[PDB]
RNA sequence: UUCUCCCCGAAAUGCAUUUAGGUGCAGCGUUGCGUGGUUCUUGUUGGAGGUAGAGCACUGGAUGGUCUAGGGGGCUUAUCGGCUUACCGAAAUCAGCCAAACUCCGAAUGCUGGCAAGUGUAGCGUGGCAGUGAGACGGCGGGUGAUAAGCUUCGUCGUCGAGAGGGAAACAGCCCAGAUCAUCAGCUAAGGCCCCUAAGUGGUGACUCAGUGGGAAAGGAUGUGGAGUUGCGUAGACAACCAGGAGGUUGGCUUGGAAGCAGCCAUCCUUGAAAGAGUGCGUAAUAGCUCACUGGUCAAGUGAUUCCGCGCCGAUAAUGUAGCG
RNA sequence: GUCGCCUCCUAAAGGGUAACGGAGGCGCCCAAAGGUUCCCUCAGCCUGGUUGGUAAUCAGGUGGUGAGUGUAAGUGCACAA
RNA sequence: GUCACUCAACGGAUAAAAGGUACCCCGGGAUAACAGGCUGAUCUUGCCCGAGCGCUCAUAGCGACGGCAUGGUUUGGCAC
RNA sequence: UUUCCGGUGGCCAUAGUGGAAGGGAAACACCCGGUCCCAUUCCGAACCCGGUCGUUAAGCCUUCCAACGCUGAUGGUACUGCACGAGGGAUCGUGUGGGAGAGUAAGACGCUGCCGGAAU
């Protein structure tokens, strides 16, 4: 899905500015790629927060006299306390192409009630394409309980979404209870 | 009651450059006082005993690089 | 071409050269009153250079490669010293007098110093 | 009671308390967690009574984890004695908590129970704190 | 320690001291002579740095995971060797961390040169005469101390000291502002404009109803306004009001009793438009009263949840209201 | 308890900066551990090896400073100091 | 030129020196004891959380581990 | 003049580390000897001397590989000079100037001077 944010030529850099245009209640951005000079540009605050609910949506920024173009939030620098989007970097995406990612592990298994499945990873880079964005990645263990282990090289990623970290390290763990 | 078996310091020794980067000096003038070489002596500059580095020739003092000795120079005047 | 570090990879004899020749380059250094005459010493040949280590450039230089001396029937350290003898000569041609010699990472011995005395024979200062 | 094996040196100057969380500001290891809103000193015996509270409650499940250590000391003056005579020895160990840090985490417990016991940690703590999660 | 006025105008620091409430030297004052932009401010341009911050390359501290040398416990039973290693576990490694005496990094300022402009008359040399060498509080950055003191000890700027005038109810150190004299003129600063008390019971828009304003914490609370997110809802929501609110099943370790209510659990199945081995009240122990869910007359909004503004409780000493003067 | 000297921190990135603040040292030593010249590269780790073991001496491999520096600490020093 | 000082209280009063005074005598609130003032560690009085104890039953009544304050009467700190 | 290569500097990883492929005309090198100068705290290993046969296996050289390492913005944030402001208090905020570190896109399998060589 594709997620449509207005925005407008930021010229004012520095945290006065940066402060001015929070108060004013948008949020700056700067959007990068690898074919043209970085753009500065400001935000809706809510709009951004909606469009941010969501972790890697594929957002599309119109510029009233530019062109609308396809971006990927890569880093959003949040509050701490409060949840407000502070800064957002965008880096452009050239529509029929591929990129790295980070997508959510979730444990939906379950074993014995001794052991408690864990996961050691919030995050893994996975390397999909930009229409199939990967929500969650998904991992069950049912049935499986002791000591055993589960790595990054055995996932049931879905199509198209091949992975790009490591694959000598646990990813998930199932053990005894917090004795 | 209680006591401290600290208390005792030594004398403070003023270390540090004297003359710095395009500073007019005389021969023999000194322009750092240190210990050790952070600054080795570079051209126009000698060390001494107490690794003071000092000019060799009138000049201007200049802070640079050589090879990968961070170095004091002293360039001769115009 | 110089780095400060010996390469690595390098052959033990190339190392151990290369920091003889860094450790004597320590003290050694040309200037355009007392230039630097560098001896490489190869397995076949002594190339010899007297460099302004101020400006990096090479005012006279001479071989045992040139013409003249290729058939110049001989023993290496006699080949040597007549190489002393034509760098001499035209380190007096060029005007330089005085000069400081750089072993290169090699002992002051049999061909280079047959060399370093031919030169001081020829006329030049050290 | 967390203390550390050992320290460089026993006698410390006050910890920095300007200032928001240097890191440690996200969950790590757990699901559900204890983050600070406000700064402060935190002893060990504050860390083990959450920590005793957490467990408890969330009885055998479940694993908690202990993001901060209470690893500087804190002297303390002889007691009913004139000031001077050289600084006191060690009486407490504490951690140095801003805002914005991740004190405990906990993980393999659901969501309803985990608030729960994260309560009666917090009740604990010396400064305001508040349940944060990985948004479920 | 005794008459006057005119000009300038400190110090309470450093070092040393049989010194610490003394004194010498230097610092700061004044003054004669001499030297004249050298001082200072700003801009510009160039230097050395390791603080703040940050980081984990180093040195220490540290959490969890993986993995493991190696130690512990056992047996078959041991000289081994094996099962174990479901226990301990250095190291290594992955991820998150910590540091006045850690640093792969690294400011702002400050310091110090060149140049330019501005500038009181600043700077410097050398003589005469000093006083001072008990400091105080405030802002900012630190040590001691308990996250203490109108505490103590430094760095730095300010005021007081040695400073009147205006403000702060009063109130050396806070704010405004440096008094040459006269004036029954005007404009302002801080602070103020209902009356005390000079000037608005000012205009417009919101919020508060606590006399909050006009002291306070953890914590607590259908106070009240505003901004979200989200579930349900004329397939008819939430309340209120009439019928089904139960079989098998007194489910099991308990406990003369746990039958639905001592505590702990797999947290099922059924006559069916409907229901939980079961939530409150009742209860020696079962009974029962009563709810979610099942229809209907009515029905237009309810139910969560987050954040923001102002309020509430917590609140509590002694002569007399007495914490807006 | 302290009094002179040295190193670090406090000390707020020049210098300086106090407390009965936090850590340690000094009242020597060396005729080489001084001068000069030339040469050399460590510790650790891995493998193999009489006595011999974690670790003596030897071999190969790895390894840039983590060894070393008469003596504290810092600044230095592998170009080696 | 060089030598002789733990003149170490290390800018080194004499080459040469310990005590008692409640029998005592002759500036300082620059500095102690008493009271006042500040502070509140300690003390004191409350409060939040509720592990647990209370046949059963957190809260009849109790309140572990921790947390937040009141009072200024305790011991102190400060030395106004 | 150009190309290739050997020496000798400068920048001191954008150059290193590791992997792959290929090359020697001069040159470099390994290599072959130890009679001679000389040498080993033993050893002609090294140093030194005498040769240039043999060999491109290695050094060296060329091409390729971002893989480890290195380099690295823009924007934002921390901090901060000056000027204020808010809390009972730890402490926090704003105006006006300066402004990181980390991280992100990315760069990068070196650059450059002189001398000599063989060919053009
Ligand atoms: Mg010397
Ligand atoms: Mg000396
Ligand atoms: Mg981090
Ligand atoms: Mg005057
Ligand atoms: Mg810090
Ligand atoms: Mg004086
Ligand atoms: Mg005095
Ligand atoms: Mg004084
Ligand atoms: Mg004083
Ligand atoms: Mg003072
Ligand atoms: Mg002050
Ligand atoms: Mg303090
Ligand atoms: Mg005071
Ligand atoms: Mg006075
Ligand atoms: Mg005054
Ligand atoms: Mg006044
Ligand atoms: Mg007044
Ligand atoms: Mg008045
Ligand atoms: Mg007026
Ligand atoms: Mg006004
Ligand atoms: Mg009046
Ligand atoms: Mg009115
Ligand atoms: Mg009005
Ligand atoms: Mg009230
Ligand atoms: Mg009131
Ligand atoms: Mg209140
Ligand atoms: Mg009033
Ligand atoms: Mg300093
Ligand atoms: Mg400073
Ligand atoms: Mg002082
Ligand atoms: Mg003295
Ligand atoms: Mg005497
Ligand atoms: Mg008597
Ligand atoms: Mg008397
Ligand atoms: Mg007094
Ligand atoms: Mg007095
Ligand atoms: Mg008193
Ligand atoms: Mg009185
Ligand atoms: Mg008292
Ligand atoms: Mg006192
Ligand atoms: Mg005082
Ligand atoms: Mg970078
Ligand atoms: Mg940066």
């Amino acid at each position: 899905d594709i997620i449509h944010l207005k925005a407008e030529q930021r010229t004012e850099f520095g945290k006065g500015a940066a402060r001015r245009i929070r108060r004013d209640d948008k949020v700056p951005a700067v959007m990068y790629g690898h074919d043209h000079d970085p753009i500065h540009v400001t935000l809706d605050g809510h709009a951004t927060l909606l469009a941010l609910r969501t972790e890697n949506p594929l957002l599309s920024i119109e510029i009233e006299g530019q062109k609308p173009m396809l971006a990927l939030p890569k880093d959003v620098q949040r509050d701490v306390l409060k949840g407000f989007v502070r800064h957002v970097d965008l880096l452009t995406v050239r529509r029929g192409e591929k990129v790295d990612v980070n997508v959510a592990l979730r444990i939906t298994g379950e074993s014995a009630p001794g052991t408690i499945a864990m996961t050691e990873f919030n995050e893994i880079e996975v390397q999909a394409d930009l229409l199939n964005i990967p929500e969650v990645i998904e991992i069950d263990v049912t049935g499986l309980e002791a000591g055993t282990t589960i790595y990054l090289g055995d996932l049931k990623l879905p199509e198209g979404t091949s992975l790009l970290g490591d694959a000598e390290d646990v990813a998930a763990t199932v053990a005894f209870p917090e004795t | 009651a209680s006591s401290s078996r600290n208390g005792r310091d030594s004398n403070a020794q003023r270390l540090g450059v004297k003359r710095f980067g395009g500073q007019l000096v005389n021969a023999g003038e000194i322009i750092v006082r240190q210990r050790g070489t952070h600054f080795h002596p570079g051209d126009g500059v000698g060390r001494g005993g107490d690794d003071t580095l000092f000019a060799l020739r009138d000049g201007n003092v200049e802070f640079g690089t050589r090879r990968g000795r961070r170095v004091v120079n002293v360039t001769p005047v115009e | 071409a110089s780095t400060l570090t010996v390469r690595k990879s390098l052959s033990d004899r190339a190392k151990a050269r290369a920091r003889r020749q860094a450790r004597g380059r320590k003290k050694i250094f040309g200037t355009v009153e007392r230039p630097r005459m560098v001896v490489t010493r190869s397995s076949k040949h002594v190339f010899v250079q007297v460099i302004d280590d101020v400006a990096g450039n090479t005012l006279v230089s001479a071989s045992t490669m040139e013409a003249e001396l290729r058939e110049m029937s001989g023993d290496k350290t006699a080949k040597a010293a007549r190489v002393g003898t034509i760098i001499g000569e035209r380190a007096k041609a060029a005007g330089i007098t005085k000069v400081v010699f750089d072993k290169a990472g090699n002992q002051y011995h049999g061909r280079i110093a047959a060399l370093a005395d031919a030169a001081r024979e020829a006329g030049l200062d050290f | 009671m967390l203390i550390p094996r050992r320290v460089k040196y026993r006698k410390q100057h006050h910890p920095k308390r300007t200032g928001a969380a240097k890191g440690g500001t996200q969950l790590a290891f757990g699901d559900y967690g204890i983050q600070a809103t406000e700064g402060g000193y935190l002893t060990n015996r504050q860390i083990e009574a959450a920590r005793i509270a957490m467990t408890r409650y969330i009885k055998r499940g479940g694993k908690v984890w202990i993001n901060v250590y209470p690893d500087r000391p804190m002297t303390k003056h002889p007691a009913e004695s004139r000031m001077g005579s050289g600084k006191g020895t060690p009486e407490w160990w504490i951690a140095n908590i801003k805002p914005g840090r991740v004190l405990f985490e906990l993980s393999g417990v659901p969501e309803d129970v985990a608030r729960e016991a994260m309560r009666l940690a917090i009740h604990k703590l010396p400064m305001k704190a508040r349940f944060i999660s990985r948004e479920g």
